[PDB]
């Protein structure tokens, strides 16, 4: 239902990080051609300052993308890559560990910057309370950038710098936000009254994404990896699970009452009422937050239940079919990882180190 | 909005048939 509280949403912490002297090597490596991009070193360093402490707001993701950029700007024109004459030490830190991760590499602090950048997205996401639909569709957006910036870094920085920013785990941190992207759309399409069918396919989209974030999670050296989190993000992942299979299968069932087909309509709000009941065991112990959206929903669904069955024992009299017979419902992908340009001049701005003699 | 334009295609177009 459209006034169903909002369940709350994951987000990411921002990495820590450490050194990057870039300032020596660069101007060793331009004197070896007077004094040597030391206004512009001055300007990067204060932007990576600014990047490193960025503010957690809308603002603060210009911050990220315009270093990010600057930071591709002078490794085209300095070598300080992997193995490359003018590369020294980037220091983060591990988030899982709190171990200190250090690589000769402009690219692991490239890949640092980006990841930020989908954390802090995940964080802009899940700040509106989503009652409103542009709050709907502001948190939408920003899941969808957090997904893109942890997509693109999965692709283009395969090198896998610290376990946090592995294959495994970047997939995991795509899907969930992906899964969460899809629930905020999920939200719009109720109250935006879409046809219930349409409801139901962008439901079962929602719990695709998170089945398959829960995969990830159940992964034993996955898991170990991320201690409690994984505890903490598979309780509230695993119980949406069935609870936007229950919401999926209720409007299946509302379908059922506007075709007129009132065994199917009981078959489909049985279903949903049996896998509510399975979330809600599930969310034992979770916030007031889950508890309140549950309840509603266990209102909405057991009432529809009632008067579904009543009207076909007194009525109807229908055969109630099971489940295995019915065409299944086909989710409905509405989201992605939304693309990322780092060298996108309308977030660097020019090229700090661009030198005309 | 452009951004959230772009993110929200999928969905109008899934929604005007």
């Amino acid at each position: 239902m459209e006034a169903v509280p909002r369940m709350p949403m994951i987000w990411l912490d921002l990495k820590e990080a450490g050194d990057f002297h870039f300032q020596p090597a660069v101007k060793k490596f331009v004197l070896k051609a007077p004094e040597a991009y030391n206004e512009e070193l001055k300007k990067l360093e204060l932007l990576r300052q600014n990047a490193v402490r960025v503010p957690r707001d809308f603002e603060g993701c210009s911050v990220l993308r315009k270093y990010l950029g600057q930071l591709h700007y002078l490794q085209s024109r300095v070598p300080m890559g992997s193995g490359q004459e003018a590369a020294v030490p980037v220091t983060w830190t591990e988030i899982f560990s709190g171990k200190s991760v250090a690589h000769e590499d402009i690219k692991y602090e490239q890949a640092c910057i980006l990841y930020n950048l989908g954390a802090l997205h995940s964080m802009l996401g899940a700040m509106d309370k989503r009652v409103s639909e542009e709050g709907m569709k502001v948190s939408c957006t920003h899941f969808q950038c957090a997904a893109g910036a942890f997509a693109y870094l999965r692709e283009h920085f395969p090198q896998a710098y610290s376990v946090d920013m592995s294959r495994q785990i970047l997939t995991l941190n795509v899907n969930l936000m992906l899964g969460q992207a899809q629930e905020c759309l999920l939200e719009k399409s109720m109250l935006d009254n879409r046809k219930s069918f349409l409801v139901a396919r962008i439901s079962a989209q929602v719990v695709d994404y998170y089945k398959e974030a829960c995969r990830a999670l159940e992964n034993p050296d996955t898991a170990s990896l991320l201690g409690r989190i994984q505890k903490d993000w598979k309780k509230l992942v695993q119980m949406k699970i069935y609870y936007f299979a229950a919401v999926a299968h209720l409007h299946m069932g509302k379908q059922a009452e506007e075709q007129q087909k009132f065994g199917e309509r009981v078959a489909y709000f049985q279903s949903a009422l049996d896998k509510l009941n399975e979330a809600i065991k599930l969310a034992k112990g979770q916030p007031d937050t889950v508890q309140d959206a549950l309840r509603f929903t266990m209102d909405v669904i057991g009432g529809k239940y009632n008067s579904a069955k009543k009207d076909n024992d007194f009525i109807y009299h229908e055969a109630v079919p099971a489940l295995d017979t019915l065409q299944p419902v086909k989710g409905a992908p509405l989201v992605k990882p939304l693309p990322v340009n780092p060298t996108d001049p309308a977030v660097t701005g020019p090229d700090i180190f661009a030198k005309l003699v | 909005n452009v951004k959230v334009l772009e993110a929200l295609e999928l969905y109008n177009k899934l929604v005007n048939e």
